[PDB]
């Protein structure tokens, strides 16, 4: 119907373009420095407006900057591409928008800059709203208490540190722990439970991201998954503003949803990969606009910044959608000192930690969780009744252990019931150890510890107990899936131990103790 | 799949790529026509509101 | 009034006003923006002509130089009065819970008061009756005086919190009012009015005989900073009323590190740890409002964080310059059952002493203290050996701790949800009695795990004792 | 006068434009400081500047905006 | 196969294309002074590729 | 393109131009100078009306406050093609040995480049293999991976960087580009350009096949910081060839400072321990470059300087990040004469991959660990027990282990000077198997000095038939 082209144009052109000289705001650069300009007095520019550079002379591409002071007869503005190119005298042209980002059902499987421009190189975002970024927390009475458990795959984590919907749960730890693993699993857990996933990336390498975003698409991912990234390379306002991007897209998950396999998903996971280094970029922005340093050389204001940060994650009760969205920051301390500046922050603003040790992990142990400090303050919310009924013998055992880790190497030569503890405690955590990119679900999980907690292990050597996770799991996937099945389908009973539930596990438990030999 | 993607990608890299010749062959084209026809009347759109 | 808006970095902007008429320090202008959002502002210095800078409050991201600045010549005004109760408000006096605006026809006053004179000091310290028995006999509290509760993340805080504001509701008139400082908009915001609401101990929901005020997490540092002082104007009206008050402050370390980051923002010298120079003064503007004025009394039990577990740094430092108690709760009171889980030999208070307490309640508090102890160094004894190599009076000595540590256990009135069991407010001097009573005589022949969850001597022998 | 301005055309302007666009600019002050300049890149197009404001109708602006399209 | 396909379509396109600069050469003001070579003239010129 | 000088303190230097041509923030300034030399500044800050802030690259004490300057326009160009191997040169790509200059026809390429793009960048992980065996089954390389060495003062960091070079050029051609970062001039001058010309292969040095750019701690701390692009710019043009080149920078340690020194000569505030602002950002666009695109790759080796054990330090704190592999040299081991020095523990890899490696690989790997591992469990119990009172099953494993850990030790082509007898260059994929088979227990009959510096098994075997 080329009639409807023909009507919809010579209409606007005509009568629908304004195209009346009026005088749009520009400024001047007048001091170049380690990336800040700053654009003389260009008036009329909102406290972060998004400055523009024209091309010019020499240049055939548009450079956008932050004006983050705005001083009298000055507006510092830090840049968010390179400015190896931006010269005095340069004019300067203010969009009169804050920053904002694409979101929606279209950037889904995509990695994309803080500003929402690809770099995969597979095409421009398809879009049709976009969200601004820095919006303010969701409030007091929008929100409601966390319920609903985000089941990352990993025993420790789902057993003794509960995440739920809404919950913000740091990933604390030092130099290469599992920390990206931790979370890289959290997210490949989330195949078909209704999440969207974001991986922020912040500071990180290109290689680094590249490999982890193989490693989504390699487990078919990316079906689910945002990637944002600001590598190391780039400006200190892109890594900035990189986490910034990211929530917004989870906001957007979260207020509206999208249509995740045919179903509308407002449930939303964001993975901060590097608050530390988010930290360290925003320092290196406030110190070259000469704020003033606090402790630690920090501004007075990364305590707010990642605050505001993270209280944007949510579980909005139904009156505002009931969606949710579960932060899960990520923080490289520097000796296990987690007194610093912004551990103490963001442990302070966060719901939960999860303690990561260099020593557990060089251990020989891989996933290296510290059950003693590592806390989930939502509690037992954030469990299915079945784990939760399960896990608390698990709870107890362990903090048994860790009061008598001592006599490891002297197990042998105490009191009965103190070996049988030792020895529970030994099997129970060569238990937990898992291997990557393996995450474990629900019904998995609780059909393994109801076997550990219960005296069925004893038997079992303590370095086989890792082979006999996974050839009892394979057993169950192969010989008995109707057990896998009711049991997940009755997790949220409140009296989980069911008799059919129960004596079936019994069974299949015992079919493969007798059929196996250790 | 692989190569399905990578074929659209290719198709969508033509694409902008015939796009940016052609407007850079419309810029060269632009010119000359606009030369021929004149500027006289250019002063006139800068005061329909200023 | 009326002026404009000249620089803004961050949190900080600077307002340049006429030569005359410019505001003074803490005035509060007012920044109109989109429809009717004010951006209060709080002025902290004067600069040059009619220059002052001033702290946000707000987002303050939305704001360009060059516009309107009202000036509302007085601090930060709150609502105050009975219409504040059953309300939650932002610092700036806001109320941010569904009802609606107070309204024009409630008071308002300024934030930043002056603490009582010397002469309406109390010259003699009062007990404060909280009516737990372990509180009111180990770490009692002081009327007008400070506490601290170093206690687990979910050992019971908030429960001891609801039980005090059901007493000083039920047994004296009197009302709370609950100042989350930093509080999370999670923990805070809702696992907080669910838990008030739902709990009752009497026909009126905890929620309803207290004033809440939240500093969120996420608002600026000015707001984590002030929002201790709006919850002070709100109770500095009951008390002029001449009731008695519990300001509930929730770890006021917070407010310490939000006046650090507001000073490190407005550029003052850092100060031996990088605190606020003005850490001490600003402690004492806040923190000196609590007191026992002739006409009534604001009491506070305010939570502390100790930045690693230096009880020598400078915020826990200046915090205890103006504490007057300091209940430890434990998790390891917790696991068995007791429900205030204080460590008696860990919290402490001043007024325990005989001169204000009188000698018996001294005496007993002394008694329990040195069994307690006892108890604790015949852990060892007990764990490594065994039992018998307890020697005479030592077994006794023992015996005796394990009914005092569960005799410290009293069923709240607002845990018959909880338990179901019936609350009880037991007197200071019941208390002083019954665990005389217990140490010096009866007790012994009755059993252990028969004084769980008992208020007097005299409940627990009728009830339990049949 | 007061106030400094700039103007950009693709072409050279004649004498007697210049001296109608130099009038036509008394909304402000009439006659005010104006630099000329040719910047031929440009086609057919008017970018003047007054103060801290500019004006671009220049046809690279909607060539640009077409451009967008990509 | 697909970087042989995009130059076939290119190539043919060309005239296409060509149709469409007139369309945007005509657009690319909003007129045309008659006393002119032509669009048409100029994008033959500029055909280029 | 001309200014004028109108400040110099210290190596910095404030120009002026006139403000139609000021320049860029990365061009050089090129001042010259009466003997006919030039000093080569660069630009670093635009400020004021026409005035920058440069850094000097040289001595600056023999310039006045008005000499002529001339805007060179792009950044500091460095010398790139085939015309440039075999040579030495410095941060302005200035031939510095006795050669003459390089001519005017070689193609120069600034050196302040962008990284590859997102898309450019490869995610196989292909091993490449360098020679050294204890490298190759611990932490073994990565094409466009960033090795590192740590611990220093002693420990053979930069001998094993000239080992690695030498067997790589034995290995295909490996064109090297050493990148001496405030290397001493003993160390970087006439021992590695003695070692790499007495390293000969097919009557061509190593030396001929190698592009050394060198730094110096004497030179001003700019020339220090930029060395290190300049030799990324030499390794990039090889890698836009196609060619897999390796790059090779000597104590990164020594490129933190020179960043810091020259952040605190051009006032910017100081962060962390008085370090520059911009730490993150200066290893970011160092280290980013290095990586491995679909054409080329350029595979790195980056020494550092640990002071003291302390990792936290700033300079190793900041590159741990950009690491695929990380080899940790003790002082422990190098009082046990290992050339290596290495430590199989605390030394990881991020291709220790079952699927990356080979499936014997990986476990052997570990299974080499696990009887490290446990050697140093029961290190005490052989000190004080002289291997009494060990399982026997024990004593093999200690015995493998004292075995496995002289096994490590390889004499270096570059180690012959000191003491060592003609190096070893033992493939990866022929050792592994040596490995293996010392695990096994091929070698559990031969005294364990005979494991001291011998390469493959076989090699071993052969030395104990004499
Ligand atoms: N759960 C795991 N199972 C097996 N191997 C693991 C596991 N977690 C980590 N690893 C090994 O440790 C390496 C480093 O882990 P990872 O990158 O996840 O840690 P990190 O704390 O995020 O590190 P970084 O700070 O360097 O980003 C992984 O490449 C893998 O080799
Ligand atoms: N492979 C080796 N063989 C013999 N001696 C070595 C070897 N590697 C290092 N050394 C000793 O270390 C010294 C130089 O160490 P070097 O490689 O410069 O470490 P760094 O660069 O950290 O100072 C030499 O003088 C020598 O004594
Ligand atoms: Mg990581
Ligand atoms: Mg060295």
């Amino acid at each position: 119907i080329t009639e409807e082209l023909i009507a919809r144009l010579k209409q606007g052109i005509t009568s629908g373009v304004d195209l009346q000289p009026r005088q749009v705001n520009v400024g001047t650069v007048i001091a170049v420095g380690d990336g800040v300009a700053r654009l003389s007095g260009l008036d009329q520019v909102v406290a972060s407006e998004i400055v523009e550079f024209p091309p010019k002379a020499g240049r055939n591409e548009s450079i956008y900057g932050i004006a983050l002071n705005l001083e009298q007869d000055s507006v510092a503005a830090i840049i968010l591409g390179d400015d190896e190119t931006i010269e005095e005298g340069d004019m300067v042209t203010s969009t009169g928008r804050v920053i904002s980002v694409p979101v929606g059902q279209g950037l889904l499987g995509r990695v994309v800059n803080p500003l929402g421009q690809p770099i995969d190189g597979k095409g421009p975002i398809v879009y049709e709203k976009t969200r601004p970024i820095e919006r303010i927390a969701p409030g007091v009475i929008t929100r409601k208490s966390v319920d609903t458990p985000v089941q990352t795959g990993i025993i420790a984590i789902d057993a003794l540190i509960p995440i739920g919907r809404g919950q913000r749960e740091l990933i604390i730890g030092d130099r290469q722990t599992g920390k990206t693993a931790v979370a890289i699993d959290t997210i490949l857990n989330q195949k078909g439970q209704g999440m969207v996933c974001i991986y922020v990336a912040i500071g990180q390498r290109r290689a680094q991201v590249a490999q982890v975003v193989g490693t989504l698409e390699r487990f078919g991912a990316m079906e689910y998954t945002i990637v944002v990234s600001a590598t190391a390379s780039e400006s200190a306002a892109l890594q900035y503003i990189a986490p910034y991007a990211g929530c917004a897209m989870g906001e957007e998950i979260m207020e509206n949803g999208v249509m995740l396999n045919g179903q509308l998903v407002k449930d939303a996971l964001i993975v901060y990969d590097d608050l530390s280094k988010h930290a360290v970029a925003y320092r290196q922005v406030s110190l070259l606009l000469r704020r003033p340093p606090g402790r630690e050389a920090y501004p007075g204001d990364v305590f707010y910044l990642h605050s505001r940060l993270l209280e944007r994650a949510a579980r909005l009760n139904e009156e505002y959608g009931g969606g949710s969205l579960t932060a899960l920051p990520v923080i490289e301390t520097q000796a296990n000192d987690v007194s610093a500046y912004i551990p103490t922050n963001v442990i302070s603003i966060t719901d939960g930690q999860i303690y990561l040790e260099s020593d557990l992990f060089n251990a020989g142990q891989r996933p290296a969780l510290n059950v003693g400090i590592s806390v989930s303050r939502v509690g037992g919310a954030a469990q299915t009744r079945a784990m939760r009924a399960v896990a608390g013998k698990l709870k107890g055992e362990l903090a048994q252990f860790r009061d008598l880790a001592a006599f490891a190497q002297f197990a042998s030569d105490l009191d009965a019931t103190t070996k049988a503890q030792i020895e529970r405690g030994q099997r129970l955590q060569e238990l937990l150890k898992q291997p990557q990119y393996q995450p474990l679900p629900v019904e998995d999980q609780v059909a393994v510890l109801y076997a550990a907690t219960n005296n069925y292990l004893d038997d079992v050597p303590v370095p086989l107990i890792t082979k006999w996770r996974d050839d009892f799991l394979a057993f169950l996937r192969t010989a008995h899936p109707e057990v896998r099945k009711l049991i997940y389908d009755n997790r949220l009973d409140r009296k989980f131990p069911t008799p059919e539930v129960k004596e079936a596990l019994e069974a299949a438990i015992k079919e493969f103790k007798a059929t196996s030999n250790y | 799949a692989q190569a399905e993607q990578e074929r659209i990608r290719m198709l969508s890299e033509a694409k902008s790529q015939i796009a940016d010749l052609v407007t850079l062959t419309a810029s060269r084209v632009l010119g000359a026509e606009l030369q021929a026809r004149g500027h006289d009347a250019l002063i006139a759109e800068s005061l329909a509101a200023l | 009034a009326k002026g404009v808006i000249q620089e803004i970095i961050g949190v900080v902007i600077r307002a340049k006003f006429p030569e005359d008429e410019v505001p003074e320090i803490y005035n509060a202008i007012e920044i109109p923006l989109g429809n009717g959002d004010r951006l209060v502002c709080e002025v902290q210095q004067q600069l040059g002509n009619g220059v002052v800078k001033a702290v946000a409050m707000g987002s303050t991201d939305g704001l360009r130089r060059g516009l309107e600045v009202i000036d509302t010549g007085r601090p930060i005004a709150v609502p105050v009065g009975p219409a504040t109760l059953g309300r939650v408000f932002n610092v700036l006096g806001d109320p941010i819970d569904g009802m609606g605006p107070i309204g024009p026809e409630v008071e308002r006053r300024p934030i930043h008061r002056d603490p009582p004179s010397f002469e309406e000091q109390n010259t003699q310290a009062q007990i404060f009756e909280t009516g737990i028995k372990v509180i009111d006999l180990i770490a009692p509290f002081t009327r007008g005086g400070k506490t601290a509760i170093f206690g687990g993340a979910g050992v019971g805080k908030t429960v001891v919190i609801q039980e005090l504001i059901a007493n000083i509701a039920k047994e004296q008139s009197g009302f709370s009012v609950f100042a989350g400082v930093g509080e999370r908009s999670r923990e805070g915001n809702d696992l907080i009015h669910e838990m008030k609401e739902a709990r009752i101990d009497e026909n009126t929901t905890v929620f309803d005989k207290t004033v809440m005020v939240f500093g969120q997490m996420n608002e600026p540092p000015g707001a984590r900073l002030r929002v201790g002082l709006t919850a002070l104007t709100m109770a500095e009206y009951f008390r002029d009323e001449g009731r008695d008050i519990l300001l509930f402050i929730d770890n006021i370390f917070r407010f310490v590190q939000a006046g650090s980051e507001v000073s490190s923002l407005l550029g003052r010298m850092p100060s031996q740890v990088g605190y606020q120079p003005t850490l001490g003064t600003e402690m004492g503007e806040l923190q000196e409002r609590i007191t026992s004025t002739k006409r009534g009394s604001i009491t506070s039990m305010q939570a502390v964080y100790v930045p690693a577990d230096d009880y020598t740094d400078p915020a826990p430092a200046t915090v205890f310059s103006h504490l007057d108690a300091t209940i430890s709760l434990e998790r390891s009171i917790a696991e068995r059952a007791i429900f205030p889980a204080v460590d008696p030999l860990a919290s402490t208070s001043r007024i325990l002493d005989p001169n204000i307490v009188g000698e018996e309640h001294y005496r007993v508090a002394q008694e329990v203290k040195r069994v307690l102890q006892r108890y604790k160094d015949l852990k060892d004894i007990i764990a490594i050996l065994g039992m018998e190599e307890l020697s005479d009076e030592d077994k006794l000595t023992v015996q005796r701790a394990r009914k005092i540590e569960l005799f410290f256990s009293q069923p709240f009135t607002v845990a018959q949800q909880f338990t179901g069991r019936p609350g009880k407010y037991v007197p200071v001097k019941k208390t002083v009695e019954s665990f005389a009573r217990l140490l010096n005589g009866e007790g012994d022949h009755i059993p252990e795990s028969f004084f769980y969850m008992q208020g007097d001597f005299d409940d627990v022998l009728a009830a339990y004792e049949a | 006068r007061a106030v400094d301005a700039s103007v950009t055309s693709a072409i050279e302007l004649s004498a007697e434009q210049k001296e109608r666009i130099t009038r036509e600019l008394q909304q402000r002050y009439g006659d005010v400081h104006v630099t000329y300049h040719v910047d031929p890149t440009l086609i057919g197009g008017l970018i003047i500047r007054v103060g801290d404001q500019v004006l671009d109708n220049s046809l690279r602006a909607r060539l640009s905006a077409i451009q967008r399209v990509l």
